């Protein structure tokens, strides 16, 4: 999604198959790949 | 030998001396000319100190290294010096 | 298998494989085995803990590479040994590291397989050390073991006394005792000796102080066999 | 002469050859990729700068141990490893790296041919290079992220290939191949994207895609020359006058770039030696660099640094010394004499005494103190002439010129200078976002880099003995340090 | 009455010293006036 | 200034320090036949 | 033609060069200091 192996296509449905603290952990390691550049957007 | 030598420091007169001084002590039972000093055989002190096979071996190399560095050298030069002066001949053959 | 292969007699099997013609076909396979077994062990330097865990039953087979090592190591001294040379100054790390170091995970058969292991490295090395007489070749080994007599002669004590500690009563179905492995060591070490002065120095102190579990084990064995094989040959063996 | 190019560790560069023809372009020394510049001058003629294509045919070092160091940033996240077992660990990989070096210095000698895979290296930033397999370039994703690393890694794995490959593998590398690389690990090759970039009319972007880009073996200066004593190539110098103990020096006093020396203060101790040394002598012919390295015949222009201005005389007439921009005329083209002795071995001489003879008015060059202006007592113009006397009083010499500084202290200056850049932009108004988490906190990290002599130790009140430089301290005071000043002036005031 | 390992040594080192006194010297002539003319091309490329 | 004699034998005097005008040609090289020799006398202190 | 200069007893001779450029020049044989002649000629032609 975030590199341009392919589009910015939705970040929500990648969350949907892996969006309990656990799901904040499993949040870090998705956003690291998809970190920054307004990943979760410009606000 | 040994009775000149006990009596003392040891110290005096070292070299010898205060070498074995210390040797009686651990014994070592090796102190005397067994065979191996003999005298003889100086030979002209070897040769002023010149070496085997080799050492002659090693003369012809650094003599051959030293003259070596300079004359191919400036055979090539003067070589390419002749053949660039007949290729201007041949530039004249097929000049027009 | 080819490991099992190559070392059909040496000589000209062993050579012949060894050098080839065309490149060693695209093959001089020596340096390969120690290359795959530094992979295997991965050391790169210091072995990381553990790799041994990751081999499981896997470095079994690199211990049959490193039989292959030995597969690839008994007699020929020329042959063998050039590349054995050539590993001693080239990768000898192995061989090094397993000198120097136990596995992390307490193996359950692989107590047995790092002994086989040693023993086998030992082997390999010691073959190819006497053979050459190779003094720097075997310093090179030897400065692959810088740590030296200290390092022998602890490994010797903790091994003795592992052995006698639980000696094991299952005749002749493998001399792994501790000791038996450092007896091995003992050999190899002495037969360094031969190569290196300061080592031997390192020796000779192990050899005096108040007796131990060195000077028994050299009793157990001090032989220096010197027989010559063949012809021409101005051979010295030892053996426990 | 029996066939060349036999020895990794070159003194080379390289230019671009097709679509957009340019040169290998590190924009400044703080950014990550190198550019593409249309903004440089021909392939047969380079611009006023070069300086920038500095390679070197490097190794193949290994980087496991230094990826297992830094698998130590998961270890980080994560202990255990922990305490000696992770320093002793980290420890090795230190050592493995010292032994990749105990393999360069010995791997010095290797006739460099086809289908090998090398390494490369900058010089003047002294960067690395390695291509990202999973990070992207900034105009197309597809395109693969060229990195200039403090450390290296295996992105630097490459396949030495000309430009159809007809040249048959195995055989040395011609100089003039048309050299189109291949990363190892990372797949795609090499790509001169013809796109316009940041502050870029003017530039196009270095990055790793699938294409037909080629390229050029391009000799600078051969391997032999790798003897730091042995004054060849670019190398520079100071301009340092030792009887008198002052260093030659420029300034655009009345808007004009006066060459002059300053008034050397104390003394009894050694030079001061300010940046206004900044001197860089090569040799003349139009295929740059050419044979024979004699240095006899040998004829020179001199080079200033900072400026864009070379230096050359002409006549007084009530014989200057003023520098020029450009570098075609003969009347810059100077000369030398070698420490003044009886010397055939002169073939390449070493960080000792010069003298100048001219070539078109063809005399030697005095320095007869003669101050000149009022502006200011301690003067800042002087004269330096053309006359065919010669003193003892021509003492000028060479300083073999240690090399950190100069580069950190051009980083920092340019750094500075679009650091004012960027507080115009701010400025004008605001800023964007991507500069906050770019430049604006790399501040202290350009000062904490030589640390600016920011924190020290205690005693009498004058600075003798051992802690961070006094040079690097004056320098940042020195790169309008006080333009930073101005600078950050701004960014509170705005505020 | 030919001597030892030093008699052949001295022998090579006396056919050496006689037939080195005279290329090198002879080079060194020959490179200096080919230097000497490319100069004067190097004059002539920085002429006027 | 000090008397400069001319001896029929040669005494201590003759004790000279062969240094050029500046000494910018650092001490240990040989001396360059040009060098404007600033000689100093050893034992009687006043330079030439 | 490496290098001059390198024998004790060389065959040279002296000159003055500064306020008075001069010659080391003995008057007469007898005599028992040296003078300073601009007598003598230039320093290029003796
Ligand atoms: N060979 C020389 N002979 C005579 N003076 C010299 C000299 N080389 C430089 N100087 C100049 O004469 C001044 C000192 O007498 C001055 O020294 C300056 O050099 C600075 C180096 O950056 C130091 O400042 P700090 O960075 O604070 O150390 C130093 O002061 P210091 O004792 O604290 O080191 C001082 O300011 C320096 O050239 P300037 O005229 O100063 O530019």
């Amino acid at each position: 999604i975030e590199t341009h192996g392919r589009n910015v296509q939705y970040i929500k449905f990648l969350q949907t198959i892996v969006k309990i603290k656990k799901c904040q952990d499993m949040v870090m390691a998705e956003l690291v790949n998809s970190g920054e550049d307004v990943l979760v957007f410009y606000n | 030998f040994i009775v000149l030598v006990k009596v003392k420091d040891s110290t005096e007169y070292t070299g010898p001396e205060s070498y074995v001084a210390e040797m009686i002590r651990e014994r070592n039972l090796d102190w005397f000319p067994r065979m191996r000093a003999m005298s003889l055989v100086s030979s002209d002190s070897e040769g002023e100190q010149n070496e085997l096979r080799n050492l002659q071996e090693k003369l012809e190399s650094t003599m051959k290294l030293v003259t070596n560095l300079s004359g191919q050298l400036s055979e090539l030069k003067d070589q390419m010096t002749e053949q660039r002066k007949q290729k201007q001949r041949i530039g004249l053959l097929g000049h027009p | 298998f080819l490991q099992l292969l190559c070392e059909n007699h040496n000589r000209d099997l062993q050579n012949f494989l060894r050098c080839q013609n065309n490149k060693t076909n695209y093959n001089l396979v020596c340096e390969t085995l120690q290359f795959l077994d530094c992979i295997c062990g991965s050391t790169t330097g210091g072995l990381g803990l553990l790799g041994l865990y990751i081999n499981e039953k896997n470095v079994a087979l690199i211990n049959q590479t490193l039989e292959s090592l030995t597969e690839y190591c008994q007699g020929p001294c020329h042959e063998n040994q050039n590349c054995i040379a050539t590993h001693e100054s080239n990768g000898i790390d192995i061989i090094t590291a397993l000198i120097l170091n136990d596995i992390n995970p307490l193996g359950k058969k692989r107590m047995d397989l790092v002994l086989e292991l040693k023993n086998n490295a030992s082997k390999l090395l010691l073959a190819i050390m006497e053979s050459r007489h190779d003094s720097e070749n075997a310093e090179r080994i030897l400065y692959n073991m810088r740590p030296k007599e200290l390092v022998e002669v602890i490994k010797k004590a903790y091994m003795q006394g592992e052995v006698e500690f639980e000696d094991g009563e299952n005749g002749e179905d493998g001399a792994a005792s501790p000791r038996n492995v450092g007896h091995n060591i003992y050999i190899l070490a002495h037969q360094l000796a031969r190569h290196n002065k300061e080592l031997q120095t390192m020796l000779k102190p192990g050899g005096q102080v108040d007796g131990d579990e060195a000077l028994e084990f050299y009793a157990k064995h001090t032989a220096q066999i010197e027989i010559v094989r063949l012809d021409r040959t101005m051979e010295q063996i030892v053996f426990p | 002469k029996m066939s060349s190019f036999l020895h990794i560790g070159d003194i080379c560069s390289l230019y671009a050859e097709g679509s957009t023809n340019g040169f290998i372009s590190t924009l400044g020394l703080v950014d990550d990729r190198c550019v593409v510049q249309p903004e440089a001058g021909d392939l047969n003629n380079p611009p006023k700068k070069f300086r920038d294509c500095l390679f070197k045919l490097c190794p193949m070092n290994r980087y496991s141990a230094q990826k297992q160091f830094w698998k130590a940033a998961k270890p980080g996240a994560n202990s255990t490893t922990d305490a000696v077992l992770l320093n002793k660990l980290h420890h090795a990989a230190d050592l493995e790296k010292k032994q990749n070096e105990t393999e360069n210095r010995k791997l010095l000698g290797t006739v460099i041919q086809y289908g090998n895979v090398i390494q490369l290296l900058h010089l003047k930033s002294n960067k690395y290079l390695t291509v990202n397999k999973r990070l992207p370039a900034l105009l197309e994703k597809n395109a693969m992220r060229v990195t200039l690393d403090e450390a290296g890694n295996e992105g630097s794995w490459f396949y030495i290939q000309p430009f159809y490959k007809l040249r048959s593998i195995g055989d040395s590398v011609v100089i003039g191949d048309k050299v189109v690389l291949n990363p190892v690990n990372a797949g795609q090759p090499l790509h001169a994207s013809s796109h316009q970039l940041v502050d870029n009319p003017g530039c196009n972007e270095v990055n790793s895609v699938n294409c037909n880009t080629s390229w050029k073996i391009v000799l600078f200066m051969k391997w032999s020359d790798n003897k730091d004593d042995i004054l060849k190539g670019g190398d520079v110098v100071r301009l340092f006058h030792a009887e008198q103990e002052k260093f030659l020096t420029c300034d655009e006093h009345r808007k004009k770039q006066h060459v002059f020396l300053r008034t050397t203060g104390r003394q009894s101790a050694t030079s001061a030696t300010s940046s206004k040394a900044l001197w860089e002598v090569e040799v003349v012919q139009h295929d740059p660099c050419r044979g024979g390295a004699g240095y006899w015949n040998s004829l020179f222009r001199f080079k200033h640094l900072a400026t864009g201005h070379y230096l050359a005389a002409e006549v007084d007439p009530d014989y200057s010394l003023v520098s020029v921009p450009e570098g075609n005329d003969i009347s810059s083209i100077f000369e030398l004499d070698p420490t003044t002795l009886r010397g055939g071995d002169s073939l390449v001489p070493r960080n000792s005494y010069v003298r100048l003879r001219h070539l078109c008015t063809n005399t030697w060059v005095h320095s007869t103190n003669i101050p000149i202006d009022k502006e200011e007592e301690k003067p800042v113009m002087l004269k330096i002439g053309t006359s065919p006397l010669k003193e003892d009083k021509e003492a000028f010499a060479i300083v073999p010129v240690s090399p950190a500084e100069v580069r950190d202290l051009d980083f920092a200056n340019d750094a500075s200078k679009v650091l004012g850049s960027i507080a115009g932009k701010l400025e004008k108004g605001t800023i964007t976002q991507n500069e906050r988490r770019s430049v604006t906190k790399l501040l202290e990290d350009l000062v904490y880099f030589v640390t600016g002599g920011t924190n020290s130790g205690q005693d009498v009140l004058e600075v003798v003995f051992s802690k961070p430089n006094r040079e690097r301290q004056k320098l940042m005071r020195e790169q309008n340090i006080l333009k930073q000043i101005f600078k950050l002036l701004q960014a509170p005031f705005t505020d």
